[PDB]
RNA sequence: UUUUUUUUUU
RNA sequence: UUUUUUUUUUUUUUU
RNA sequence: UUUUUUU
RNA sequence: GUUAGUAUGAUCUCAAAGUACCAGAAGCCAUGUGAUCUAUAUAGUAUAACGGGACAUUAGACCGAACCUGCGAUAGAUAAAUAUAUCUUGGAUGAUUGUAUAUUAGCGGCUAAAUGUCAAUCAAACAUGCGAAUUUUAGGUUUUCCAUGAAAUCUAUUUGGAAGAAGAGGCUUGAAAAAA
RNA sequence: AUAUAACGGUCGUAAGGUACGCCGGGGAUAACAGGUCAGAUAAUAUUGGGAGUUCUAAUCCUCGGAUUGUAUCAGCACCUCCAUGUCGGCUCAUUAC
RNA sequence: AGGAGAGCGUCUGUUGUACAUCAACACUAGAUACCGCUAAUACCACUGUAGAGGUAUAGUAUAUAAUCCCUGCCCGGUGCAGUAACAUGUAAACGGCGGCUGUUGACGGUCCAAAGGUAGGAAAAUCCUUGUCGGGUAAUUAUCGUCGUGCGUGAAAGUUGGUCCGACUCUUCACAUGUCGUUUAUCUAAAACUUUUUGAAAUAGAAUUAUCUUUGAAUAUGAGGAUCGAGAUGGCCCGACGGUUAGACCCUGAGCACCUUUACAUCCCUUAAAUCAAA
RNA sequence: AAGGGAUGUUUAGCCGGGAAGUUAGCGUCUAACAAAAAAAAAAAAAAA
RNA sequence: UUCUUGGCAUAACGUUGUGUAGUUAAA
RNA sequence: AUUAACAUAACAACAU
RNA sequence: UGUGUGAGAAGGAGCUAUACAGAUACAGGCGAAGGAGAAGCGGGA
RNA sequence: GGACUCCUUAACUUAAACUGAGGAGUCAAGUAGGUACAAACCGUACAAGGAUUAAUUAUGUCCAA
RNA sequence: UGAUAUAAUUAUCGUACAAGCACUCAGCUAGUUAUUGAGAGACACUCACGAGCCCAAAA
RNA sequence: UUCGUUGACUGUGUUUACCACGGGGAAUUAGAACAGAAUAUCAAAAAAAA
């Protein structure tokens, strides 16, 4: 008999896989530059005849940005936030601009998921749900005073909240 | 191999460079007495001292731009602009002689030769720098030659 | 290897700036001019860019060897050293990859010219 | 002869 | 009808 | 030291 | 009344060292010996042996003794012998046999041509080497007690198999002592 | 301005045989013997259909499934490890139906 | 080591081998190629020696194999010879030599090529380990004769073979015969036993060493159950994967060692080319 | 630059005993695990 | 308080070296 | 004169 | 606060290294509108 | 670049101790006990050390015990 | 007499066990060395001086 | 509208998504600041013999 090997056959086989999906959850704070969630251009055939869950994109809320590969971004120093849509049936994701500070147990509720039929609608629950507003601000509950953390390339393991260290004031929050 | 080259560190590694002095150093020499401020300080006080080992050239550097408490005239072969500044604003003095390598050893080790040497002539490079800390402020000593000044007369 | 049919050209300054950039252009039109207006640093300007109509044994390193060791077909090197000698080099003021050909003894001390 | 020589300083 | 099972290491089934 | 068989 | 470096003595061999935990191949190169065994027709400086028969008849003729050699069978195979013992082996007037002293030396010679032979396991001989021999295989690695305590996973190496080399991952973080 | 498409990149357009096979470490002679496996297949019984055609079971052919067993064929692993066409004959033997 | 049929075949002579148990080399003979003297060729110290103190009936090289026998076609092809200063000649030098289709078929169509197996032998040192028929035997597929299809070989590649010849396979005839169904008697001894003299080797982790069954994919004197009354010497070889060292296959070897249309790299030699001797 | 004779060195993937076919960057298609997934133990209503 | 922009690529360009090109009126 | 392995001898034992 | 994840010489019909100086970048602006009928021109700004 | 078992599952003859995946225990590196006889199963208040002591566990209770 | 017990060593997933060595004893025999190195999130001892430390070869 | 344009510009800085490393490179922010030259769009117009 014969058999046609196939191309990608071992050895000769991808060793990157494709690590598509989210990368950041709730009550997560990020800033600006990290890439929430993580998607691909390319689309198969019959996309509508699946059971995977890979081959459904979602979409943008507020403070986010879509790059080049439709990979959505955060745009603004605050925390993670999911949404569901009953007009389309997709999760959006949602980022609340927020100061560094303790997160009380109390404050949880702030970061459910929700359902939603319009934008607008997403935004009005935005507001309600914001802490507080960059104009009025509010009174910190055990802010950070010490430096950030080292570059990953010197160190992978660094220490958060030395005491050894000085304190250094905060200018990136706000 | 992955990395392309770098000509620039190999080629700037090479370079002879001064050697450096904070006035930090000076001043609390000057305290402590091992420096006499009422005559002209050189490099020959410098290297007797035990301050700085003097082997091609001092230069001076000052850091935040601190000012000079006191006032001294010092003779070194180069300076930074900062400390120019701060030496110049008390009324400090800066001087700057032409030594070649020779030179420099006879300077600081007179008793090393029975014949004192003669000053050798600068070239084109060490003429500009000569002319160029001129303009910056320190007084230049050193001879002229005869196609700057007939280019001078002219030119002014 | 890439097999790309995209033919290279090659846009100059009118300003005699020494400027030039780089881009693409399709096969078909092939006798076509491209003109664009492009900032110019050497006058700190906007100025005209034009395609211009740009058009040998070459050297490895093995035939260096050869050429270094045995000494045959030194031409080839003594042409360059010409050219380089022609064109504003081995100066002994301002210069340090080649103030000089040799030293005293007949060395190259600067590694990269 | 080698190495080191504060980036703070009312 | 039940207590007695692969108790299939041996005897025994004494209900 | 066996149980069960409605009225 | 705000810098903290420099240089010794221990331990160890972690990409150091014309040796690197120890023992242990085939084999290459250089300088020497060997033709007293063996191959080349003993190449005249020298040189010996062959009893008889068939009216075979000057011949590669036949039987056959000495001489050279040793088919088959048996035994031996730790031997009466590291190729011997019995018998009707074959040649024996011819590419017969035999002898003193001699020549060809290994990057070779000899070869009526077998990879047969050159000092009793030669498809490349033997002796010596401060030319001080190499190994991803594999053997060995020596007194006790205590503390702590793995993996057989990933990229790369045209990726292997009996974990080779390089990187990453994996460890000492915490806790767990209480009466109106 | 050419190559590395063997594209983690020395290709330098530089190949085959050895039954003359020495050294080192592992157990495989070109049907992969044995053990294990039970696809084909074997034993008993059963059912459908066709012979015996008076008659479904005196007797014979064939099919499906189930139990037991493994002679032979194919396949053959991580297990095992002697030397062969994976024996031909001679001598001397044991067990079951 | 005899009588007869038949296959193969130059021995005498040298030697243990290019596969399936059945070889080679050498030679009487013929034929081809090079060479006119300081010959060619060989050794490879180069004004040397052998050849040879020879002279085309001489020397040297390659291949074949009888004294004879009638001995086929092909130069498109590597190389050599020649020169239009790259026709043409050499197959006894140098690899070899075929498809469809129509009437047992002389004959007709078409493709390709330098040429398109000649004759002979032919179930074979070759296909196939039972091709048809005849001779022998109570049986013959073994073997001879023959047919020439079943596959196929193939002419100085050496084919075929009259006569003669034989340490070459096989068929078949004759005498005796313990080869035999199936085994006896006597004797001898470098056979065996006892005594005298004298005195090894292989091996050896330890030991006080069990029959049946079942466990362990390899395997039981040592593990579970049952059963079971010890030793020494002579004899046999069913187990203890019995002991030793004959043969023999494979590899991840990034290991040697030989041969070679690895002609990739290098060396030597012969062409080519240059230099001095040299007015 | 051509010819002859010598020397040295190379000829590497992967299943498979071996040979052959097939294949070698990047990208990409095909997926099964349950009932505090059931108001189906713990819940609701009580006219408690 | 400014109304926009450093392409296009559901296959994205072969790293390093060589060659070419570019830079040095400075301590 | 001299350790071990190895070789021989004497004494010691009774709920047997 | 609930997602990522195709290993085995397993299956399939995966497979192509390519385009653009522009009615393929492109500010602003515009942009397709049922059925029947006419035309027989594969036309949205 | 791992040996047995539990659930899911690819290949095979719904075969094989094979070949290869997802996540728990044990062995590897674990003692003594139970399972008749040889790592992987059950149990463990699981082996610093010594002595003549008490306990609900897998599991047993006619004899070998 | 009763009860109980699988020589040792290395490799290996595997006490792997019918694989490799060993009759026994005596002697020898396998991690040696910083005038030249060092603390690098898988582990790094200690003495002197101090913004200053060491001093090479002659001697 | 059959409309404009070449920004597919030129410099300073070492902070950030992922992480064996390499190629921040299946492809992330205004590092929201600073020093030059280009293109596109403006904004406003209320009160009608009670």
């Amino acid at each position: 008999a014969s058999y046609r090997r196939p191309s990608r056959a071992s050895p000769t086989g991808q060793a990157r896989k494709p690590h598509v999906g989210v990368r950041r959850l709730a009550a997560e704070y990020v800033w600006p530059g990290v890439v929430l969630v993580k998607q691909r251009k390319v689309i198969a055939f019959n996309v509508e005849t699946k059971r995977r869950n890979r081959h459904f994109k979602l979409y943008p809320g507020e403070n986010v940005k879509v790059s080049k590969v439709t990979n959505l971004v955060a745009l603004c120093h605050g925390r993670v936030k999911f949404t569901h849509d009953v007009s389309r049936d997709v999760l959006v994701v949602n980022v609340l601009p927020e100061r560094r500070e303790e997160l009380l147990r109390e404050d949880l509720w702030r970061y459910r998921t929700e359902h939603v039929r319009s934008m607008e609608e997403n935004r009005h629950i935005c507001f309600l749900r914001r802490k507080a507003v960059r104009m009025f601000g509010k009174e910190l509950v055990n802010p950070p005073t010490k430096p950030p953390l080292r570059p990953f390339y010197f160190t992978k393991y660094d220490s958060w909240e030395n005491p050894a260290l000085p304190d250094v004031p905060q200018l990136d929050d706000d | 191999r992955r990395i392309p080259k770098w000509p620039d560190a190999w080629l700037a590694r090479q370079r002879k460079v001064l050697e450096p002095l904070n006035l930090a150093k000076l001043r609390t020499f000057i305290e402590s007495g091992r420096l006499d401020t009422r005559f002209t300080i050189t490099q020959r006080h410098l290297n007797d001292s035990r301050c700085v080992k003097v082997k091609n050239g001092v230069s001076l550097f000052n850091v935040n731009d601190y000012p000079f408490p006191y006032k001294i005239s010092i003779e070194v072969a180069g300076a930074d602009q900062s400390s120019i500044d701060a030496i110049r604003r008390v009324g400090g003095e800066v001087i700057i002689v032409y030594r070649n390598r020779l030179n420099l050893r006879a300077h600081i080790k007179p008793y090393k030769f029975e014949v004192l040497p003669k000053t050798a002539r600068p070239n084109l490079e060490m003429v500009h720098y000569l002319e160029k800390m001129r303009a910056r402020g320190c007084v230049v000593k050193y001879v002229k030659p005869q196609w700057l000044i007939d280019e001078e007369k002219s030119l002014k | 290897r890439s097999r790309s049919k995209r033919l290279f050209v090659q846009l100059k300054s009118a300003a005699m700036t020494n400027f030039c950039y780089v881009t693409r252009k399709s096969p078909e039109k092939k006798n076509f001019r491209i003109a664009l207006r492009k900032y110019d640093p050497g006058v700190n300007k906007h100025v005209m860019f034009y395609e211009a109509r740009l058009p040998k044994k070459q050297i490895t390193l093995s035939l260096q060897r050869y050429i270094r060791w045995t000494g045959k077909q030194v031409k080839l090197l003594l042409d360059k050293v010409e050219k380089a000698w022609e064109y504003g080099r081995f100066q002994k003021y301002f210069d340090n990859q080649a103030p000089l050909l040799t030293d005293r003894r007949g060395r190259a001390v600067p590694r990269y010219k």
